[PDB]
């Protein structure tokens, strides 16, 4: 269907059940986690059709790097729900390995048989499209530099933790040459235009009580003449 | 420094909106019909004070007085408190009353 | 309500 | 640094009358207007220059001189000049025979000259009209003089070609921060500049040029806007 | 006497000014409380757009 | 009745920040609370919209020269990890979250931001009656 | 000496009526369609009855030409009407300020085809075919008035304005209508004021600002 229309009588309602897809499940597998990475790939396929932005994805992308490098001071406050599952110094980062590899159901059932290589490329993945994400929305949005300051923390972190990753810093740069171009002016919002005057139309050119009042205008008349007439008559 | 205190604007009463800036009194004479001696009685019938606007008489209070306005039957209010042709036909003998007169 | 559109008739 | 006013909606400020003698103002008024009613037999007319030639000639005035469409498009667009869209002006129209009608802000002219020339001659025997709401009065008329009839603290000028020329935004600028403003305009098609001397305290110009009478209003106009920031 | 202009305006506060007080010596001297603390004291002699 | 324009700022700021991270019952929750909190306080349209950024067409090109100066010179002033809500400098910052709200992606919830665009013309939403929206409500709703 | 299309060098005014309603009938001699003069003429052949506004036109026209930069010869008039005619009107016309007049004027006009005056040395009103750029100079900056379009000060437009960029207005003569007519002509478009306008009142502000501009 036409997605980037504002409402659709069906594609809304599956975007409210699919945000609570995304919102209130637990995330204990992996499995949970490439769900809601394909979740986020069609969230970004409605959007780079209908241009809008989600607050509860930005939320997920925070989620879903600090569960992947749980491994703890640095944010208290996520209340992530896997501590176990974090990737040690153990990374090959060799450019050969998986990609974004859509096999559904395949990736679904082997998500168990968990190698690192998969949980690299459901990173991988999920923060490419983070990019595309970023690239089509978030410098297009005013509040731009504060919706993505968590997440340059937690790049900066991740940097610091492995620096021996390429598309991390790639993605760093980006989105400081863009706050660097972007200059973030105060608000100004509320200015109106001043209402005028109002204005009005001029005017200009019951049968019942009108014959009554021409005809009691005639009773007068009548009744004035003849007492003048009778009276010239007498004297 | 947290205090906390005890409105609404103009409310509707028997297809009548009351004012929410005015006294009980001067609102209860504004309704549609009453006056100020039996928007006193009424007043003084629901125990309430005269001279608090609009912002005052709390909705249990209001509900108590509008139960007793509409039932006065119930309330003992005071009762004092409660509420051509033939000129065509003239002119027809006129014309000839005087027809006679003028002519003969 | 009336912005440069004249007046109705009758 | 300085906060800003408990409210900043967008309200309207209140038309300005004859009843208001205090806030600085703009009062324009259209002078030596050729505005009179005839009776044929069965109805009354008003005068115009083009069609009513076999009585105009009767009467024994002149077809150039009797012409009410000057009016039409000066009071046309003084009313729909963005000054009043401000809301800081009002207008006084100076018959041929004296008298005066003070026509208030909120009105809406009727564009074509038949319909407005059914409104002159309907104020003209009435003395009045009233509006949808029909709760305040439209067109009033009142009495000599328009001194008696303007705000207290004015200039009186009238725009004379013969006068040198200033800069209406220049001089405007110049006018004192409560002293409002009264023009005499004459709206006569083609003649002399002399008669609201006595009234007034200097003849002004506006350009070494000959001038239409609205374009010479729209002009004046142009400069009020301009010094008051609208 | 004069009901119309501020007879004296007075800034140099800084939140929700609610008290003020004269010095009961010194006809020339308001002391106000701000409402962020910081007590100002002024002088109305001078210009006054800041505090003493 | 006693609270610092700073104090309310700081409590806006916050839930600013909050919304820019909010899920959307959060949102169509809190934003009657700020229109509350702001017509009840009326000096936080400061930080609403400063007014002297707007571009005046009757002012000098050394005044706009000015703005432009004020303008690469501007940097936010809030502070976050500061919990001090009288000194923060809350009431000094502009809500660039409520515009991003603004372009929110729901309709009901870019009406209701709308409602911070337009002027202000009422003052009560009841929030206690904008509450009860959860995801299954909603969902019952759309339905309808 | 007095301007026309076929000077496209020097700086200059265009000022341009879109979609003017300029429509003439025969009932037995011809007629304007005047939306007061007759309306069960309108419902006749249905077209709407608040369409025609020649007055709007001829109140238009009258401040226009009686502008000072008219006399004092830095401007041109082009209208192009409902019906898809353009008209030119050079700096030389004293138009009969009578709206009878008026119309006898534009559909004896209408079906010339060219006005030129007893004098006979050149045309007065030419009806000419679209385009309009065929017509316009060289260096147009070509700007619509729009309600909603932000609002600019007439004086700066005119200083941003080249050395010899001629400048080319477009004003809506219609009432009601929106402002797509010459999206494919107009370079940009702009506000006049922040309480929409006249187009008799907006013509005659802009060209004010252009004298002030121009030292007139």
């Amino acid at each position: 269907f036409s997605t980037s229309d504002q409402y659709h009588l069906v594609i809304t309602p599956a975007l409210i059940l699919m945000s609570q897809f995304l919102e209130q499940i637990k995330f204990n597998s992996l499995k949970r986690i490439a769900f809601g990475a394909v979740l986020v790939r069609i969230v970004s396929q409605y959007q780079r059709i209908s241009k809008r932005y989600i607050p509860e994805v930005v939320y997920f992308f925070q989620k879903i790097l600090l569960t992947f490098i749980v491994e703890p001071l640095d944010f208290e406050n996520i209340r992530l729900d896997s501590y176990e599952l974090g990737l040690p110094l153990d990374v090959d980062f060799t450019k050969k390995r998986s990609t974004i590899i859509p096999l559904h159901t395949l990736s679904t059932m082997d998500t168990e048989a968990h190698p690192v290589d998969q949980c690299v490329s459901v990173l991988l993945n999920v923060m490419e499209s983070l990019d595309a994400t970023i690239s089509t929305v978030w410098k297009s949005l005013p509040a731009f530099n504060e919706i993505i300051l968590p997440i340059q923390q937690l790049l900066s972190a991740y940097t610091s933790k492995y620096s021996d990753f390429e598309k991390p810093r790639n993605i760093l740069n980006k989105v400081e040459k863009l706050t660097k171009f972007t200059e973030h002016i105060p608000l100004a919002l509320q200015n109106h235009k001043p209402v005028s005057i109002p204005t009005h139309a001029p005017k200009y050119e019951d049968r019942t009580r009108s014959e009554i009042n021409k005809m009691k205008a005639q009773l007068k008349k009548e009744r004035k003449f003849t007492m003048k007439e009778i009276r010239k008559d007498a004297k | 420094s947290l205090v906390v205190q005890e409105f609404q604007h103009i409310l509707r009463l028997l297809n009548t909106n009351v004012d929410g800036n005015i006294k009980i009194v001067y609102a209860l004479t504004t309704i549609k019909g009453v006056g100020r001696r039996y928007s006193n009685l009424v007043c003084k019938k629901a125990d309430v004070d005269l001279h608090k606007r609009a912002g005052e008489l709390t909705q249990e209070e209001l509900e108590r007085i509008v139960q007793i306005m509409q039932n006065p039957t119930h309330y003992k209010i005071p009762a004092w408190f409660l509420n051509h042709t033939l000129a065509n036909n003239v002119e027809s003998k006129l014309r000839d009353d005087l027809e006679r007169l003028k002519k003969i | 309500t009336d912005r440069f559109k004249g007046d109705d008739d009758i | 640094q300085k906060a800003l006013p408990a409210s900043l909606v967008p309200q309207a400020p209140p038309v300005l009358t004859s009843k208001d003698k205090i806030t600085k103002r703009m009062i324009v008024v259209l002078a030596m207007a050729s505005l009179e009613t005839h009776k044929i037999s069965d109805k009354y007319v008003l005068l115009n220059c083009d069609d009513h030639q076999g009585l105009l000639k009767k009467m024994g005035r002149d077809i150039s001189e009797a012409r009410p469409d000057i009016t039409h498009q000066c009071l046309l667009t003084l009313l729909d000049s963005p000054i009043n869209k401000a809301g800081k002006l009002q207008v006084y129209i100076q018959t041929s025979r004296g008298i005066l009608i003070e026509v208030n802000p909120t009105v809406r002219i009727p564009r074509t000259f038949k319909r407005f020339s059914g409104l002159m001659v309907q104020l003209l025997h009435k003395l009045s009209i009233r509006s949808v709401n029909s709760e305040e009065k439209l067109l009033k008329v009142i009495k000599n003089p328009i001194t008696d009839h303007l705000p207290t603290k004015c200039r009186k000028v009238t725009l004379s070609f013969d006068a040198p020329v200033i800069r209406v935004q220049d001089y405007i600028e110049k006018l004192d921060d409560d002293e409002s403003i009264c023009v005499f305009v004459g709206a006569m098609a083609r003649g002399k500049d002399n008669f609201a001397d006595e009234y007034v305290d200097e003849k002004v110009g506006l350009s070494n040029y000959p001038l239409s009478a609205s374009v010479a209003c729209s002009k004046f106009c142009h400069g009020a806007e301009d010094a008051w920031n609208i | 006497s004069n009901a119309y202009e501020p007879q004296l305006e007075l800034t140099g506060a800084t939140d929700y000014v609610r008290t003020l007080s004269f010095i009961p010596a010194a006809p020339h001297l308001v002391a106000t409380g701000s409402y962020d603390g910081l007590i100002r004291l002024y002088d109305t002699r001078s210009s006054g757009s800041t505090p003493i | 009745t006693h609270l610092s324009a700073h104090l309310v700022a700081s409590f806006i700021k916050k839930l600013a920040r909050l919304t820019l991270e909010s899920p959307p019952s959060a949102i169509v929750t809190v934003i009657p609370f700020i229109y509350n909190l702001i017509r009840k306080h009326p000096n936080c349209m400061i930080m609403l919209h400063n007014p002297a950024f707007i571009s005046n067409p009757f002012q000098t090109p050394d005044q706009v020269a000015n703005l432009k100066t004020l303008k690469e010179n501007y940097v936010d002033p809030f502070d976050v990890h500061e919990s001090d809500p009288e000194l923060t400098h809350a009431l000094d910052s502009s809500l660039w979250e409520l515009a991003s709200l603004m372009e929110h992606y729901h309709p009901n919830v870019a009406t209701l931001a709308k409602i911070f665009a337009q002027p202000f013309k009422k003052l009560s939403y009841n929030m206690e009656d904008f509450l009860d929206w959860n995801y299954d409500s909603l969902l019952n709703a759309e339905s309808s």
